[PDB]
């Protein structure tokens, strides 16, 4: 498959499928013309969230099936916040 | 606009609660007014009487946050064939990264305290904004 | 049934999913499609465990209901940099800050 590799403040890079990561038209714009991005506002411990949403976000979009809840921190949950009003995730 | 149509008619629904929120079964009254029920702890089923043409939506009993039904916003009971009641699948939306952080975030900070939040004030007002079936129904219209 | 996985290599972590059914290594087949170095060269972890290649996820504990997509499983890579393997090592991510009073 195509994958793509986001870039945390904190150097840490995750490599998702492109495919995963089309679903925010933010990151589907940053890409255009590139495989890598880079958010130096968004720190590692965030961002990999943000990676476990796309994951998510395909496998529960559109199921019968019961969706579970999708567990956030209360130590993360401000930043994540902030990270989201950004990127309108 | 969006009110329950006085059949009475009868049909007999499965209220089930396949989500991990305590939900509140709101019913739209003749008059278009939202109705509180009996709320459903979760992993619950309850057999309910109620008629056709009625209009029902769900809720998170604790924060108001919207819940699906069968998929969509809205359950309107039909006819019952062959006396098996109808089944209102009460289901987690795929929620946006915002309106989840945004709950977690409601769930923690008492309402008072939202502005001693270090967030941008955009934030704030989105947190004060927190789900009200009225203004949902509004939109709706 | 599908199992979701980060790949963990230093400061390199890859989001992927497989079969429960799929062995450890189709998984570094995977890995060598991303960041092309062959499975001779690869050598994965579960915790502290070194995992076969012809053993399938789910031998290796790997479940659909550990391994899941709002919550994925850890899986170590190791890589051979000369003769000799590396090392395992995971970077850990960030530290949150402390949680503020209004929250707490
Ligand atoms: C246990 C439980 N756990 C979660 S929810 C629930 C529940 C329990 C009950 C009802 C509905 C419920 F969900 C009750 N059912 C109703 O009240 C239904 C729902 C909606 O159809 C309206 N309605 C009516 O009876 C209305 N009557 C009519 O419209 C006519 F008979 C003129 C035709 C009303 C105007 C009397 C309110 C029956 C009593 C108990």
């Amino acid at each position: 498959m195509m994958y793509v590799k986001l870039i945390s403040s904190d150097g840490h890079e995750f490599i998702v499928k492109r495919e995963h990561a089309l679903t925010s038209g933010t990151i589907k714009a940053m890409l255009s013309e590139t495989n890598e991005v880079n958010f130096r506002e968004i720190p590692s411990h965030v961002l990999s969230k943000v990676c476990m949403y796309f994951t998510y976000k395909v496998r529960y979009t559109n199921s019968s099936t019961e969706i579970p809840e999708f567990p956030i921190a209360p130590e993360i949950a401000l930043e994540l916040l902030m990270a989201a009003n950004f990127l309108d995730c | 606009v969006l009110r329950s149509v006085n059949s009475r008619e009868p049909s007999q629904v499965i209220f089930c609660n396949r989500s991990p929120r305590v939900v509140l079964p709101v019913w739209l009254n003749f008059d278009g007014e939202p109705q509180p029920y009996p709320t459903l702890p979760p992993g619950t089923g309850r057999r309910i009487h109620s008629y056709r043409g009625h209009l029902w939506l769900f809720r998170d009993a604790g924060t108001h946050d919207g819940l699906l039904v069968n998929q969509t916003e809205l359950f309107v009971p039909s006819l019952n064939v062959d006396g098996q009641p109808i089944f209102a699948n009460i289901t987690l939306p795929v929620y946006t990264l915002k309106e989840r952080c945004l709950q977690v975030v409601r769930s923690l900070v008492k309402p008072e305290n939202y502005r001693r939040l270090d967030i941008v004030r955009s934030l704030y007002e989105d947190l004060e904004d927190h789900p009200n079936v009225q203004k949902d129904l509004e939109r709706l219209t | 049934m599908d199992v979701f996985l980060m790949i963990r290599r230093h400061k390199t972590t890859i989001f992927t999913d497989a079969k429960e059914s799929s062995t450890v290594f189709e998984l570094k087949r995977i890995v060598e499609g991303i960041l092309k170095r062959p499975p001779d060269e690869q050598r994965l972890y579960k915790d502290d465990q070194l995992l076969d290649d012809g053993k399938t996820l789910g031998e290796c504990g790997f479940t659909s209901q550990t391994a899941r997509p709002q919550a994925p499983a850890t899986v170590g890579l190791a890589f051979r940099a000369d003769d000799t393997f590396e090392a395992l090592c995971i970077e850990p991510f960030s530290s949150p800050p402390e949680l503020p009073d209004v929250m707490k």
